[PDB]
């Protein structure tokens, strides 16, 4: 009946500093489809954030992609905030240019 | 090069207290989305998500929007019926999923048919391979199994699967030959990530490939480091392409003892790359 | 292409 989401936070293109890019959050493998995903720059949510359409896998588990334009710097902290019904409290994954 | 499939995925979900049920429909040809319907928008209509589909007149769009607009009406009943069938109140949020479609050979002929349902992530019913019988998952799906046997639905469906599904799939494949029947290899590389004074993380990248099918592995001195490799779920870049990395934790100096092995249908022969300092 | 589909 219920599934807890997986989260990956990455960039569309190999991040170079100062060069514009796209920050991705791939929530997957969760059920039901009601989920909440926020893209954060220094703890504040990024204004223009968009998602995919709602699709699901063969095992019925939904997946969604959230993405936003972003310029990676060396002092800025980018992170993804997922809050689903299956979570004790909202989970926070940080972007890491090496992952 | 011609094992291709058209796939529709439906998703209906109730929202008690706050809202009418939502219907969301997506359509794929292989790993390439080309449509999208959403009943929760400004006069819902189905919309193109690919380039070769915008060439279709408002004939397609109109027919395809109404199909969804009726499928919406259908899935609002399916939610209210499954309430009866499962002895459930108008209180909980429950969920229908459906996958129909057709695989097709390189000759363009039907190869496999699909139709299957799931209430709340549990399989509910699934048309079998023969496109003539069913597979109910519980006694409540059996109510539906005999409704549909007594109604020759497995006929109406086989028709669409053997007829319209396969014909339109060939249309789609043709109108977007370069976009659908093309496999672009990855852009692979190895990065180095010292996690200690002592040891380091060798990470192997696969970027911008299509389709999503890929096989990365780590090999130390020509052996399967299967239990000791970190693999991430193949992910979308946001641009028809996908990524995926494999990463392993090695000593220091022993780095050239490792190799990353990429297999992809866009590659002539499999890859073998190590860390180039 | 989409499809019109049964009740239950």
């Amino acid at each position: 009946i219920q599934r807890t989401p997986k989260i990956q936070v990455y960039s569309r293109h190999p991040a170079e500093n100062g060069k514009s890019n796209f920050l991705n959050c791939y929530v997957s493998g969760f059920h039901p489809s009601d989920i909440e995903v926020d893209l954060l720059k220094n703890g504040e949510r990024i204004e223009k954030v968009e998602h995919s359409d709602l699709s699901f896998s063969k095992d019925w588990s939904f997946y969604l992609l959230y993405y936003t334009e972003f310029t990676p710097t060396e002092k800025d902290e980018y992170a993804c905030r997922v809050n689903h019904v299956t979570l004790s409290q909202p989970k926070i994954v940080k972007w890491d240019r090496d992952m | 090069m011609g094992s291709h499939s058209m796939r529709y995925f439906y998703t209906a979900m109730s929202r008690p207290g706050r809202g009418e049920p939502r219907f969301i429909a997506v359509g794929y040809v292989d790993d390439t989305q080309f449509v999208r319907f959403d009943s929760d928008a400004a006069s819902p209509r189905t919309e193109p998500r690919a380039p070769w589909i915008e060439q279709e007149g408002p004939e397609y769009w109109d027919r395809e929007t109404q199909i969804s607009k009726t499928n919406t009406q259908t899935y609002r009943e399916n939610l209210r019926i499954a309430l009866r069938y499962y002895n459930q109140s108008e209180a909980g949020s429950h969920t229908w999923q459906t996958m129909y479609g057709c695989d097709v050979g390189p000759d363009g002929r039907l190869l496999r048919g699909h139709n299957q349902y799931a209430y709340d992530g549990k399989d509910y019913i699934a048309l079998n391979e023969d496109l003539s019988s069913w597979t109910a998952a519980d006694t409540a799906a059996q109510i539906t199994q005999r409704k549909w046997e007594a109604a020759r639905e497995a006929e109406q469906l086989r028709a669409y699967l053997e007829g319209l599904c396969v014909e339109w799939l060939r249309r789609h494949l043709e109108n977007g030959k370069e976009t659908l029947q093309r496999a672009d290899p990855p852009k692979t590389h190895v990065t180095h990530h010292p996690v200690s004074d002592h040891e380091a993380t060798l990470r192997c990248w696969a970027l911008g490939f299509y389709p999503a099918e890929i096989t990365l592995t780590w090999q130390r001195d020509g052996e399967d480091q299967t239990q000791d490799t970190e693999l991430v779920e193949t992910r979308p870049a946001g641009d028809r392409t996908f990524q995926k990395w494999a990463a392993v934790v090695v000593p220091s100096g022993e780095e050239q003892r490792y190799t990353c092995h990429v297999q992809h249908e866009g590659l002539p022969k499999p890859l073998t790359l190590r860390w180039e300092p | 292409t989409a499809f019109t589909i049964p009740s239950i």
